């Protein structure tokens, strides 16, 4: 597991150099928008269940066959398994936002997810469309102007978008 | 490695849940020191390669036998002293990393794990290093909070070597 | 899955031996009820899709709020009621399977495992289902042994949902 | 693990249909000849050791080199290992008869048996000839008219034959 | 397999270190008997195939039923006796191996492991073998140290069969 | 695990023959030079650390980049890991000398060492050059005329040389 600061240190130690000025400034920047960052992290946590539940509902309405008899997701055992998994994606995307690095998500979660799903008869592209939908709701919650100090957490959003896409890309 | 952020993620992961408030408040505290720590890293980045030679010398005064005794692993030769200044540097450079990361992580994985196993095999003595480190501790002359964070990691290093 | 035959094979396998008399007599008892059970499955096969709608209605009387309250997961809409009749069916169809197999197997793997984890997440309430199931219990009007075997599995389902 | 009834249910649930009439009749048939089925199961159990021992003896006389010095089956450790294995085949063939489905045998036993034997320097074709011989004695015991009510358990025999052959086929 | 040298290596390996003196002195003792043991192996190498028939006969006197009773696993037939002389040989040949190796190793892996599981399944009786082995024990007429080492492994075999 | 005596027995049992005369003479020879053999084993043990330490020092001076920043062996965790490994080679070479057979080394140690090192970003050829250097010092210690009864343990040396080379060959 590696975080934003740990990553830059990692690269500096490979060349055996003290952290250059510009790199200290790069991070100073991250420390600056930290309060905004945590706001994002906290909002996703609170609306966790809400996010996952709807992404599922939107998906069933999309590909209804997947969840009816014969489908790769029929039976409660399965139904709840799929929900659980979407919950997993969001959770690791969150860790990724808090860390500012995508490592945690890669190893602990996306590591061999494509193969697992494949050699288990799961659609894969359907999971990607589920991460996609989850991502829309996530962005709308995290960016809601109501209840938070008015400002610009634009970059934070572009960086959230990236994580979800990185997820969907790794299973499709 | 092991940063306070990372530590918090590992905790949450082992429970398969999101961050608890205690861990949230814990992380929120990290960013409130990041500025100070980074300011320390900036100080090392500049006048740190110099703090190296400074210590390389001081240590020769505490342990004269290192610069004389026919060295298979001693700074007796001029080529051996060149390594002593490189070794001091690595410690410093690694310590600076800790101020950036805000934890022991760098020291823990880059120089702490397997430290003594190696040293007490190649004939290098912890006492030479411990001494030369204390030197830069006092001499660096850092302000107070930038010095507060910088010193914190130097002592931790001194601890493990003892 | 888990049929009484299967259960017996698993026992023997864990010991790496052939069937014990106790398990033999146990299995021999299975086939002495198979006729009754199969006769139940035949009843469901026919007038079962109808037992579905029948229950779909009764449940609306016990829980009127399900057919009115703006439903994100309620039968308020006519399209939502269509799913309520499909859900009733699945339970029935799965229960019939149990009469064929002669055990809880079908219910255990098709609808029991991970039941509540799902329901209490999508906002569906066990009470709607439990009620609509009791309806078909009494109403089906099955003979006695064919009814004996049929009812046995319905209650087991009602149990797990509680 | 899946049995005869469980298998038909399995296929019906994939199409999400109640068990058709014809399928209930298919099984009614199985329930009918159940007493004959168990007779077969019981006879193989009782004559277990006898069956395995002779199949071994018939085999050694066939390929004697396999069990002498240099052979893949020399030394007691090995000799007894081979017997043990034949005992395994019969045991799972029996489970298969009692279940009326061949699943148990496939997963619990034949799963990776071909590879195991191969990457262990075992002849394979010799094991097939051992299952074959075991199968003859098995049929003769199970079909012995003496001691049982006179009837026709023909189908039961054809279904026993199939299991053994399925075994020998999977290792050769 | 399991030789005294090998046993010593396994001990050291489990500790991930070199040989301890105790294990060194232990091994040094091996080579001080190797000559005697090898001298036994040389005796078996020659007049051992003969010690086979000798025993094959003696055993028929202790157990006449073996050479008469219609044998599915008896030496009744002349072809069955041919196997009894081969079986005696294998035991001897394996025992000689033990004198060369200087331990039970050969017997342990070639004939001891899975011994009874097999015999008491194919209907062969330990008593036939135990008896025919004692014969060669006394009859071989080995000197003393060459006989000391040779007998040591014969009894071990007799032990396991009992 | 197999030793010199056990190996010859192994080959004899494959043909089901009593150890021929010549083979007893082959071993008698081994028993003869046993005291010399153990001398070699003991000397390597005593000078173990000395041997490994210098082989490392000689190697760093050779390929200094390997141990500086960026190198596959930087950081104490690694540095000490490399030493540990060289210590492993010597230790198993020793077991091999005491046994007179190379089996122990092959299975317990060289088994999958090439792959491990490869899929771990270790130079491999650098380890071979480390075993090579370790080997020189080993030979010089084991053959030191001082302190031991004057004789010819030539064959013993040629057999020591072989083990080390066999090691370096398996990782390069
Ligand atoms: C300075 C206190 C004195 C000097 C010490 C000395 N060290 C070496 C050799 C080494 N130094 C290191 C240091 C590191 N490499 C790393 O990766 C890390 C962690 C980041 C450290 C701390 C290592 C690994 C070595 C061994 C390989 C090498 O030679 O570089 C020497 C050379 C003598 C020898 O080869 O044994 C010396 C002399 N000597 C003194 O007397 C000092 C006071
Ligand atoms: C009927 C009591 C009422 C109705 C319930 C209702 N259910 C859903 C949606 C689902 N129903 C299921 C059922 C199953 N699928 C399975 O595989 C199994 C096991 C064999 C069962 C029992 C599932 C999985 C869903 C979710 C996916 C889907 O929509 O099909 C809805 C739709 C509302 C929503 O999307 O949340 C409704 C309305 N509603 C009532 O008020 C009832 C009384
Ligand atoms: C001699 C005491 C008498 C004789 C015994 C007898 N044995 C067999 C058959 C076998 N003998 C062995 C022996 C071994 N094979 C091995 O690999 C090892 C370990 C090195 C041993 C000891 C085996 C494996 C068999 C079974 C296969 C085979 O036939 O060779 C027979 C043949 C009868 C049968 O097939 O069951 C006999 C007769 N019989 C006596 O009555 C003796 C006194
Ligand atoms: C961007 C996603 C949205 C936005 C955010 C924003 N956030 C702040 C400032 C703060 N955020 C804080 C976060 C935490 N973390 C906690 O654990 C906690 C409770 C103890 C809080 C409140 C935080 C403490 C602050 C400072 C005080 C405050 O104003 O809340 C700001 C203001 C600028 C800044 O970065 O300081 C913004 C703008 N603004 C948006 O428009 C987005 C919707
Ligand atoms: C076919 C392999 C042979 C054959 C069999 C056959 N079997 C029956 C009837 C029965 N089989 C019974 C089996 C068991 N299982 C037990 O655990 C047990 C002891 C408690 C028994 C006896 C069984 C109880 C019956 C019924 C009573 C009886 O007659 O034994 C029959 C008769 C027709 C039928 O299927 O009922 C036959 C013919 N007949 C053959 O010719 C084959 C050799
Ligand atoms: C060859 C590597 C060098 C050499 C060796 C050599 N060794 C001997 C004889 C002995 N070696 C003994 C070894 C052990 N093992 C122990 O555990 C131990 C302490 C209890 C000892 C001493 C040993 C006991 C002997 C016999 C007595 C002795 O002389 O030490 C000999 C002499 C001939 C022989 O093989 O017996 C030699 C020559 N000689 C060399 O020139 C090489 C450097
Ligand atoms: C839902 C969007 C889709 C879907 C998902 C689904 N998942 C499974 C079962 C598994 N999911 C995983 C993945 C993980 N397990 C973990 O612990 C983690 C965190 C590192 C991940 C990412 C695994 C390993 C399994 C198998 C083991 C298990 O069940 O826990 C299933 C079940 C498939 C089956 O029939 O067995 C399904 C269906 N299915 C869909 O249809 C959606 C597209
Ligand atoms: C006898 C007809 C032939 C023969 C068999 C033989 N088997 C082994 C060893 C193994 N057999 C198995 C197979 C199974 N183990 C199980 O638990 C099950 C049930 C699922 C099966 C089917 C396995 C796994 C082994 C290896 C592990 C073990 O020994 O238990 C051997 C030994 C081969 C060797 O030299 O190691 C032999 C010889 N050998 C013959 O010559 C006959 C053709
Ligand atoms: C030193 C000459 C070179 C070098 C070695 C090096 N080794 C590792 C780590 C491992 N070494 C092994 C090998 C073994 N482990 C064992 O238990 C045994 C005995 C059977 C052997 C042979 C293994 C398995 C590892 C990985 C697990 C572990 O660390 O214990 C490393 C670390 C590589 C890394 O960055 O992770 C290194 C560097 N490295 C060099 O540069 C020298 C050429």
């Amino acid at each position: 597991m590696l975080d934003a600061f740990s990553r830059v240190v990692e690269q500096a130690d490979k060349k055996g150099a003290y952290l250059s000025n510009d790199e200290i400034n790069a991070l100073q920047a991250i420390v600056a928008d930290s309060n905004k960052r945590l706001d994002v992290v906290n909002r996703l946590t609170s609306n966790a269940s809400s996010i996952v539940a709807n992404a599922y509902r939107a998906l069933v309405a999309e590909r209804p066959q997947v969840f009816n008899p014969g489908g790769p997701c029929f039976h409660h055992r399965n139904q709840a398994a799929c929900i659980r998994d979407l919950g997993f994606i969001l959770r690791y995307v969150t860790y990724s936002v808090l860390a500012g690095d995508t490592s945690v998500m890669d190893d602990r979660c996306l590591n061999g997810l494509r193969e697992t799903y494949q050699a288990l008869g799961t659609p894969g592209d359907a999971v990607a469309s589920g991460i996609k939908k989850m991502k829309e709701a996530a962005l709308k919650i995290a960016n809601d102007p109501n209840g938070i100090t008015k400002g610009d957490c634009s970059q934070l959003m572009s960086e959230l978008a990236s994580y979800f896409d990185r997820a969907a890309a790794a299973v499709a | 490695m092991k940063t306070p952020l990372t530590e918090a993620i590992a905790a949450a992961d082992l429970r398969g849940s999101y961050l608890s408030n205690t861990e949230l408040q814990a992380v929120f505290g990290r960013f409130n020191r990041a500025r100070a720590g980074l300011e320390a890293a900036r100080a090392f980045a500049n006048n740190g390669k110099k703090w190296a030679e400074a210590a390389a010398n001081h240590v020769y005064q505490k342990f004269p036998y290192t610069t004389q005794m026919q060295g298979p692993q001693y700074a007796s030769t001029p080529e051996g002293k060149a390594k002593c200044v490189r070794d001091i540097d690595h410690y410093l450079r690694t310590i600076s990393y800790c101020c950036v990361v805000g934890g022991t992580g760098p020291l823990d994985d880059y120089v702490v794990a397997g430290l003594k196993e190696f040293n007490s095999a190649l004939g290098l003595s912890p006492s030479w290093y411990i001494a030369a480190l204390e030197f830069v501790r006092d001499n660096h002359g850092l302000t107070g909070d930038v010095a507060g964070e910088a010193n914190t990691y130097i002592n931790y290093a001194i601890n493990a070597l003892s």
